[PDB]
């Protein structure tokens, strides 16, 4: 029925409505609820390991490849303009103000934005997440608070590591394989950086959709209905949305500052 | 396999083995190839039936849709044993008039 | 006189009215096993009487006070009284067996890290999983993966404890050891235990005052005997095989004649 | 004389030696139920005697010929003989109930799309899920989600059929209707049925010649009676509660004295 | 033990070794095994819907955002060079030869590279994938062959749609919000395209790691061990690898052609 | 709560309620605060015990590790009823010498 079809559409409207409402409530309860008995900092260490460190080889190799691609594209894009040696101010400006954090999102939100949702989803599905209450610990502070903290304090560091490896790979292909001159590269690069105005720009950009990624990437895991199909669908909702939001907030955050 | 015969005057004879293989051919050669020509009062009697699965059940079933659609009335005689049981399971208690 | 009583309790999940002005009254010291049809809301009753799920209205008297009307600082202290054993164990995949069993102690009590080890060890011996004090539950065979959970429950020596479908889907050796333990804990430790199992046979075997929960209303209750001949059509259909009765066998079809013919 | 026999069968999953020169011989017309301890390899035996899993060496005589030595064009034709009912239904989430039940017909036979509908309808009536000929299995309550699978199995009228843990984890009403159907199919349709259930009680209740599979070797077999008093320690430990026996209760710990003391 | 630690490392070596070996065998069996009884083309239609169409809104919105970001970055990157009006030959060359297909991978491999693995994983886990054999149909041709075909014939179309929407959004922000002149944009764009040499380059680039994405994104789903934790880990392995391979083959495919 | 007393000459008196609260204090005030000063043959007798859980079991247990580590030998007397049962469950059959 078309009228009831639109009824279902509107029900989905109110559904995402109440969804992110409940999400912000969840986030509040998690970051500022109380202090639980069985918490600490070792939790944060274990998480930060599972979320950042394990997801580090991926972004290292990905930074390598995307950097040398950025080079092999800039060299050939610009040799048609003579200003070949200026490739440094490209491979280090695009890889540092916009593409750096965007790809770092789409990868972090790819792996650690998912195997983080499936983790606390599975937890909810084997009731493990529930027996915590019957014990007495608040899960939203023992199970998910270290997730959020491993998010906020990993993805920015990951973006930095990615940008570094990207620039270095771009140089290594440009210097050794393209043949452009050694010192000229870093020279034009440092002459065209504007630290507080591009580097810090990219870092605040990284942090904001670090927060946004590992916010949904954990909420979805907390909300998914407990069944092996439910989790299998939540760990896809949290890639759809974690990429949508990465790019959307990249766009807004770059309209705030060109 | 099995076969169909003896039309236009009731007494629909049914041969031995009604399986998934021999199914459709019998359906088509009975439903229109025979039930278009009948007079009335179709006695379908399963005398010389060797062995049949639910496919035969659904066959004698389709034998009834057309006859009802053909206006004329029909009934079954000499229902075999295995058919009797395959009807017993999925009730078909009276829907198989004998 | 009673360990747990549920006065005027009702619950609705999205106004679905899961529980509807119910009254259950558990006797202490006696293994009572509640159960009911599919989707009848048992586990909901568990998380209720364990105060993980906030009731809509009513009160849950538990060894004295009622829970939904307690202060967090006191509710947490009450948590020391009741243990819960889910099916599928519900172990923390993060921590090994030993830390997993110790967890409730490391939460509600401040003991010398040796003494915690000794309590954990004696409990694990009581349940038999004393050897695998190093395995991670990921490494642990799905059977004992439940007995370790039981040991974690009986830690702190709670006076009552809940069982969410304990004997469901395991070889009768594991089912046998588990049904021996859930009864040993009651015969010795004198702790109220609330089995919650779809399995009628073993439940009615061991239980003392079984209930039957259906569509938001307790569908009667009794000791196994009175329940075996209640003659209430709904119940007598449940507690026996008798597939056709108040709960229909067939789905609401239209007609076995017309639909197949027209 | 026998529906299915397993001569000299062995199987190894990664050289683990799941099955190890076994000999099982199923009689036709009689519901036999094989079972065994946890991880004992039953479902493996199913997928073997249903020719989803290629045996290492041995032969599986099935209503005549043996399968692993058949041509694909003939193996496919043999597939018309044996049905399989998993637990959790194993319905295709893509197709609705009706198409789901019709699937085997739409595969092995070319029937007028009406006639397929009539066979599907009579089967669904036989199992009772005749009404929900439109629901998608996603919409279907987990109980009937198995009876529809059973109807799909009995489609084509296979002469033997397998049951992978049928009566495991459902309210005794659904378990009752299912145990009535799996027996009605055998008493009427005279089709060999192979229950495979950890649940000892109902299995031994309905079964005729039960087996016991353990660590790659059939741990004996018999009708329920002879099996109830075999006095073989392994078996008599299995078929009864008796938690402590050949299968140990405790884990291989070191010492209940030293470890807790030193 | 360190020696046994290296033993485990080497075992993982042989493991990924035999893994992708078995993967290529699987792929062969799937695309060229036989012709099954219960197959057809309606299967391909249903799949192609579930894989392409549902994953189309994501890449539409993502193309929009990434295009306007590419613009808002090019305008400001290049106004410092005077050649402002040349933004068209940027927002339409980077979004069409390298970044277009790369982001289309990281998104398609994000959503339809995962909710495709979880799908045929769940199938394997509820044994649904196995009863097909007991019926007689070969799953590798009824269940996964339409997956592969919905992969190969969707991701390239998706890359094209993405590049189109990206260029159009870049124009819409450049024209209406940046104010650069209407005709000049498309003019410099078409004067600097080299169709058979950039557009077709991007399309073959899209196709190759369409094949590569929806190859692992279905193999992993076929191999994952049947348990709600197994699938939850496979649908992360198939994002790690599906992004690794996207970028790696992008790099190789752009070294084949600058 | 409960308490400890009567050291240096055996006859370790134990007071009423040994729970998780009164546990650690008794442990520390007995293990070193008392067992460093004892002569030998430590008779720990649970006469005036009100009510104790496994924490008390593990306490009298720790009472043995130190004594064994302190060379001197010890034993228990007048084992209460609930303790008797909590030992009965997790065998502790002989490991509680009386
Ligand atoms: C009068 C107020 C009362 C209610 C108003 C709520 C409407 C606002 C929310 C819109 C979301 C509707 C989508 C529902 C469709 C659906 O099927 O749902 C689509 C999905 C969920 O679909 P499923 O539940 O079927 O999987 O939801 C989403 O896509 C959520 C993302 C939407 C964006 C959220 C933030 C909005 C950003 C700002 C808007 C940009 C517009 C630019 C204007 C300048
Ligand atoms: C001629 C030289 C060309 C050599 C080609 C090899 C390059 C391709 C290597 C593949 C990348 C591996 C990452 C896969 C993700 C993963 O492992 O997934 C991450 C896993 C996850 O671990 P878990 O098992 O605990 O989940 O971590 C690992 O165990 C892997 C650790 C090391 C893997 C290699 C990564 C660093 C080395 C990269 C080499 C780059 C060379 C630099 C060029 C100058
Ligand atoms: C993924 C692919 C990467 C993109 C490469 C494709 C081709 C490059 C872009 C086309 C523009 C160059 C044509 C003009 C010729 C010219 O005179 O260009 C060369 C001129 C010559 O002046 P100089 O000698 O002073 O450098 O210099 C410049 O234009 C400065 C810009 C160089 C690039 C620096 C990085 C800013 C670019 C945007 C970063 C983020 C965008 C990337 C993702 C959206
Ligand atoms: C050209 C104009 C562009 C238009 C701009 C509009 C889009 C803006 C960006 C889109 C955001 C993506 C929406 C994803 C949410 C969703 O899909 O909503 C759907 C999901 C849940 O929906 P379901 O559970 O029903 O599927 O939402 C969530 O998971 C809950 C949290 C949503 C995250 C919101 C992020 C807000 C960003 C705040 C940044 C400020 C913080 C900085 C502090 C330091
Ligand atoms: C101003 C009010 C508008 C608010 C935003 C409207 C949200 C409407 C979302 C519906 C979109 C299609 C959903 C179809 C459902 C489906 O099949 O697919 C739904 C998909 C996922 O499919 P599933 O149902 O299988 O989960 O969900 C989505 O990802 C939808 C993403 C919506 C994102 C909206 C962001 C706003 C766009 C910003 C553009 C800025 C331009 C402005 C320039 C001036
Ligand atoms: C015109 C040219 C034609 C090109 C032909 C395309 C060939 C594509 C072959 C790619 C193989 C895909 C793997 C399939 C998925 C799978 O099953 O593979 C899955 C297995 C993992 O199996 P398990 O994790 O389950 O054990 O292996 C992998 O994870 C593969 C990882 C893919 C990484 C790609 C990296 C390539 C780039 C390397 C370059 C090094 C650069 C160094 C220079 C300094
Ligand atoms: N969070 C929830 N949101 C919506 N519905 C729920 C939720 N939790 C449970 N339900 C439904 O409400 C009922 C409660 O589930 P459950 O506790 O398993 O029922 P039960 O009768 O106690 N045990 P069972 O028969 O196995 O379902 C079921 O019908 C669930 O589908
Ligand atoms: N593909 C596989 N790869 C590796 N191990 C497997 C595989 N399939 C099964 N196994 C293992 O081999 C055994 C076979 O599983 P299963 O068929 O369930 O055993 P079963 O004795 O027949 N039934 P159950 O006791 O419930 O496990 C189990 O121990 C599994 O862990």
């Amino acid at each position: 029925s078309p009228l009831e079809r639109i009824r279902l559409f509107g029900r989905a409207g109110l559904d995402v409505v109440a969804a992110l409402g409940r999400s912000t409530l969840f986030l509040g309860h998690a970051l500022l609820g109380r202090r639980t008995p069985g918490t600490g900092l070792h939790l944060l260490v274990k998480q930060l390991y599972s979320v950042g460190v394990l997801s580090l080889a991926i972004i290292v190799v990905s930074g390598l490849f995307i950097g040398m691609v950025l080079a092999l594209q800039g060299y050939n894009i610009l040799i048609s303009y003579g200003s070949e040696q200026a490739v440094g101010q490209m491979v280090a400006l695009t890889l540092l103000r916009e593409l750096g954090p965007v790809v770092t999102g789409l990868l972090f939100a790819g792996r650690a934005g998912s195997a983080l949702t499936a983790e606390i989803g599975n937890m909810k599905a084997t009731e493990q997440l529930s027996s915590l209450e019957m014990i007495g610990v608040d899960p939203l502070k023992y199970i998910v608070a270290p997730r959020l903290w491993a998010g906020f304090i990993s993805m920015p560091l990951l973006a930095a590591i990615f940008s570094v490896v990207g620039i270095w790979g771009g140089a290594m292909v440009a210097v050794d394989w393209l043949g452009v001159y050694e010192g000229s590269f870093w020279a034009n690069m440092q002459n065209s950086v504007q630290f507080t105005e591009d580097v810090l720009n990219g870092v605040i950009k990284s942090i904001v959709f670090a927060f946004v990624v590992t916010w949904i990437a954990v909420y979805q895991g907390y909300d998914c209905e407990p069944t092996s199909e439910g989790i299998s669908r939540a760990t896809t909702r949290t890639v759809v949305y974690a990429s949508l939001a990465v790019l959307g907030l990249d766009f807004i955050l770059t309209a705030l500052m060109f | 396999q099995a076969s169909l015969r003896e039309g236009a005057a009731g007494e629909l004879q049914l041969a031995g083995v009604l399986d998934y293989s021999s199914g459709p051919a019998l359906r088509e050669q009975g439903g229109r190839l025979i039930r278009a020509s009948q007079a009335a009062e179709l006695v379908v009697d399963c005398s010389a039936v060797e062995r049949s699965s639910s496919v035969g059940i659904s066959l004698l079933l389709a034998f009834i849709r057309d006859a009802r659609k053909a206006g004329k009335v029909l009934s079954v005689r000499a229902l075999p044993d295995d058919m009797r049981e395959i009807a017993k399971v999925s009730s078909l208690l009276e829907i198989l008039p004998l | 006189a009673y360990a747990v009583e549920l006065k005027g309790l009702t619950f609705k999940r999205g106004s679905r009215a899961i529980f509807d002005n119910i009254d259950v009254r558990i006797p202490r010291g006696k293994v009572t096993g509640i159960m009911g049809p599919s989707g009848c809301g048992k586990t909901t009753l568990l998380r209720l009487i364990a105060s993980q799920l906030r009731p809509s209205k009513g009160e849950v008297w538990v060894n004295g006070q009622n829970l939904p009307q307690l202060s967090r600082g006191d509710l947490f202290d009450m948590r020391k009284q009741f243990g819960v054993l889910f099916q599928s164990g519900a172990l923390f995949t993060d921590l090994d067996v030993f830390e997993n069993v110790a967890f409730p102690l490391r939460v509600h009590t401040q003991l010398p890290e040796e003494m915690i080890r000794d309590i954990v060890l004696m409990k694990l011996q009581a349940v038999g999983l004393r050897g695998a004090v190093e395995l991670m539950p990921d490494e642990l065979s799905g059977g004992m993966k439940r007995r370790v959970a039981l040991a974690r429950a009986i830690a702190l020596d709670p006076q009552i404890l809940l069982y969410d479908e304990p004997f469901v889907g395991q070889d009768p050796i594991a089912m046998g050891v588990l049904v021996r333990l859930i009864r040993l804990l009651n015969d010795a430790l004198g702790i109220t235990s609330i089995v919650v199992s779809h399995d009628l046979a073993e439940t009615a075997s061991i239980a003392d005052y079984i209930y039957i929960v259906g569509d938001g209303r307790v569908l009667g209750h009794g000791t196994p005997d009175v329940l075996k001949e209640t003659d209430d059509p709904r119940i007598r259909q449940f507690v026996k095989g008798i597939p056709d009765g108040p709960v229909p066998f067939h789905y609401p079809a239209r007609d076995y004649r017309a639909d197949l013919l027209g």
